[PDB]
């Protein structure tokens, strides 16, 4: 099947400026009518697609010109000359000449701003949680920049995994930070043979990491 | 404008089958044909099939040959994707696209049943603290299906609000927890309520939340 | 897919010679103003170039107009026997002119009277009885075939095209127009050349005569309905399809157009050289109309091809 490749990742842009974004194919999108399928449409959270180029630079109705998409053969380009808060989003790319069609894996594009570190913060389980049998542990990081954040449970500095989740909230509309919350799950029998319960989180605002800790049954 | 608009959220079990239906409007409905595309929560995309409403024409992913079928009615502008022997990766919301796109379907495939969410508070075990600011809490945990809903004092409070993404855990239940940040200062005095509305169980929970110890 | 300016800047020429030749020059800067206005790119390729073409359309005219009999009519030499095809042309071009810069109404409608009073038979047959020196500036009216249906046509555009300026000043007008179109509509299914189709095609849809029996005629002349082609030089077919085009969008069938304006694009004809002067004019005529009109129309899904794979 064709591979759609998308690049970069993640694209902070600055109101006004330009942004770029790549899709390349695992082999040629020209069909045998001499068409090249090459689509890109924009996602914003909760929503349904909406269509932006086709047929690799044909602007769909009403999207404005600030848009352009290039390219043949294998390689493709997404362009924007002048980035509007409406522009947010993600930007996938997908070819309609070969079977099954495929999508690139998107291009997020979201707000740049200042670097700035989560405030974090610690919640032990409640009683009321625990005479039902299960300890839930969260932990809270609060309007950080840039999304890419680590959180790491710790149970007596055992590093824990596979029993966690995590999720994080789309950027602000207000001041463009993320949140993100992280709750460690444990049964009660579990939770009573440790003492201490500490998150440690790693992201670019911090020096180093900071850790957030509280000892069962000590306040 | 063109609008393609698409039935309900639909929760299945496993083996069962489920008919999403897309009507469209505003364009010659014969002229174009319809793709159905799927998004599993957090991920990207995956092509179904085509129809060609004019000739009835369908091709499908092999992926799902056997499984899936492709109608339209063009007396109601209405086409259908069936999909059967639903398996939990079909979890996804499903979308038509002639070339606009849908709101799109999630179908969820669980063996759950419909369950009322616990509400359980997040709170520092302390009001005392050095910092200005504290978090505050409610952890709404074990319920099926999605959605739930969170305000925070009757929707009176907003600033400082984060309400995230459930999480599916292993027990096949969804938890969801939602914070707010509060002056310090105001702890003990002021008084901060989750409202919390899960409308497939009937469920309304008003949860307040404090800190054990002074 | 609107034809970059970039393209287009060959097209910017200065007019210059006699009543035939000033027009071949005026003809390609018409028509790029025309077309870079509806396609709203003077911004992008510099509003500046703008008023220096604006100055050479006033040179064209004013140049033009030593060539403006008494009669009101247009040759190439004033003491050269007045042709029905240039006068036409004149009325052509100048009135598509009227919002680039002042065209006199007295000299339009001057033209088109001439062209009613002295060289319509009562048939409704324009007759040509001087025909220009310069034939490559007339496209595929240069054909021997058809030529009472095809001049008939191209004369009866003209008059069609002058007719919001001239109908409140020549009351003949609308006459002329109806005993033309009368002449076409009894004749039309007797051709057969795609030439003549088009022209007269367009001519009939802006009268709502392009119907039935005719209509049907016209659409199904078209190879892989995109395009109105006969056996010969390429520039004649290329100026075929800009009128077929025109009439689609006459007749408001929308569905039909963008294979129409695919095929065009894939020509990559961006007018100027020997003989263009109909070719130029016509496709940035029927692509500016098309701009106007139904820009970008999608008449399918042309997110994924045609195919349907069932294995």
């Amino acid at each position: 099947d064709v591979v759609m490749t998308q690049s970069p990742l993640s694209l902070p842009v600055t109101l006004g400026q330009p942004a770029s974004i790549s899709c390349k194919s695992s082999q040629s999108l020209l069909d045998s009518d001499g068409k090249t399928y090459l689509n890109w449409f924009q996602q914003r959270p909760g929503q349904s697609p909406r269509r932006l180029i086709y047929l690799v630079s044909k602007l769909d109705s009403g999207v404005p010109d600030r848009f352009s998409g290039s390219g043949s053969g294998t390689d493709f380009t997404l362009k924007i000359s002048r980035v509007e808060a409406e522009d947010v989003g993600v930007y996938y790319c997908w070819q309609g000449t070969h079977f099954p069609r495929t999508f690139g894996g998107g291009t997020k594009v979201e707000i740049k701003r200042t670097v700035a570190a989560p405030s974090v913060f610690i919640f032990p389980p409640s009683d009321e949680q625990l005479k039902s049998g299960t300890a839930s542990v969260v932990c809270l990081l609060n309007n950080f920049y840039p999304r890419e954040a680590k959180v790491q449970w710790k149970v007596d500095n055992a590093l824990q995994s596979g029993n966690s989740q995590e999720s994080v909230t789309e950027q602000d509309s207000k001041d463009s930070t993320y949140s993100l919350s992280s709750t460690l799950t444990l049964s009660k029998a579990d939770y009573e043979k440790h003492k201490v319960y500490a998150c440690e989180v790693t992201h670019q605002g911090l020096s180093s990491p900071v850790t957030k800790s509280f000892n069962r049954g000590e306040c | 404008q063109v609008q393609l608009v698409q039935s309900g959220a639909e929760v299945k079990k496993p083996g069962a089958s489920v008919k999403v239906s897309c009507k469209a409007s505003g364009y010659t409905f014969t002229n174009y044909y319809i793709n159905w595309v799927r998004q599993a929560p957090g991920q990207g995309l995956e092509w179904m099939g085509v129809i060609n409403p004019y000739s009835g024409g369908t091709s499908y992913n092999q992926k799902f040959k056997g499984r899936v079928t492709m109608t339209v009615d063009t007396s109601t502008s209405t086409a259908y994707m069936e999909l059967s022997s639903l398996r939990s990766e079909d979890t996804a919301v499903y979308f038509c696209s002639s070339p606009y796109w849908g709101q799109g379907t999630l179908v969820t495939v669980s063996s759950a049943s419909t369950k009322g969410p616990s509400v359980f508070p997040l709170a520092p075990c302390s009001r005392s603290t050095s910092e200005s600011t504290a978090a505050l809490g409610c952890l709404v945990k074990d319920y099926f299906p999605e959605p739930v809903t969170v305000s925070w004092n009757s929707g009176a409070l907003t600033s400082g609000v984060h309400t995230f993404p459930a999480v599916l855990q292993s027990s096949g239940l969804y938890s969801l927890s939602s914070v707010v940040t509060v002056p310090s200062s105001s702890l003990g005095t002021k008084t901060y309520t989750c409202n919390v509305d899960h409308k497939p169980s009937n469920t309304k929970v008003d949860k307040r939340v404090e800190s054990k110890y002074g | 897919g609107a034809v970059d300016a970039e393209r287009l800047k060959h097209l910017i020429v200065t007019p210059s010679g006699a009543g035939e030749q000033n027009m071949i020059g005026m003809t390609p800067t018409v028509i790029a103003v025309h077309y870079l206005d509806e396609t709203e790119q003077w911004e992008k390729f510099g509003l500046e170039k703008r008023q220096g073409a604006l100055e050479l359309i006033k040179k064209g005219y004013t140049q033009q107009l030593a060539f403006r009999q008494p009669s009101s009519a247009f040759a190439a030499f004033v003491k050269r026997a007045p042709s029905t095809w240039l006068t036409a042309y004149v009325v052509k071009v100048f009135s598509l002119a009227v919002n680039l810069i002042a065209i006199d109404s007295q000299v339009l409608c001057g033209a088109v009277k001439w062209l009613i009073l002295e060289k319509q038979k009562p048939d409704g047959v324009f007759q040509e009885d001087a025909p220009v020196i310069h034939q490559e500036m007339i496209g595929g009216l240069r054909n021997n075939n058809e030529k009472d249906m095809a001049l008939t046509a191209f004369v009866l555009i003209s008059l069609q095209e002058a007719k919001d300026i001239c109908e409140e000043q020549v009351n003949s007008l609308p006459g002329s127009i109806t005993k033309a179109g009368d002449f076409l509509e009894a004749n039309y299914m007797n051709l057969q050349r795609s030439y003549t189709v088009a022209i007269a095609g367009y001519a009939l849809a802006q009268m709502g005569r392009l119907k039935g029996p005719l209509l049907n005629k016209f659409l199904t002349t078209a190879k892989d309905k995109n395009r109105w082609e006969d056996p010969g030089k390429q520039l004649y077919n290329v100026e075929a399809t800009s009128y077929a085009l025109l009439a689609l969008l006459q007749l408001k069938d929308f569905d039909f157009v963008p294979p129409v304006v695919r095929w065009l694009n894939e020509q990559r004809y961006y007018g100027g050289g020997y003989g263009s002067t109909q070719a130029t004019f016509m496709v940035f005529q029927a692509l500016a109309q098309y701009q106007k009109d139904a820009p970008d129309h999608q008449e399918l899904n042309l997110d994924v091809s045609l195919q349907l794979p069932s294995r």
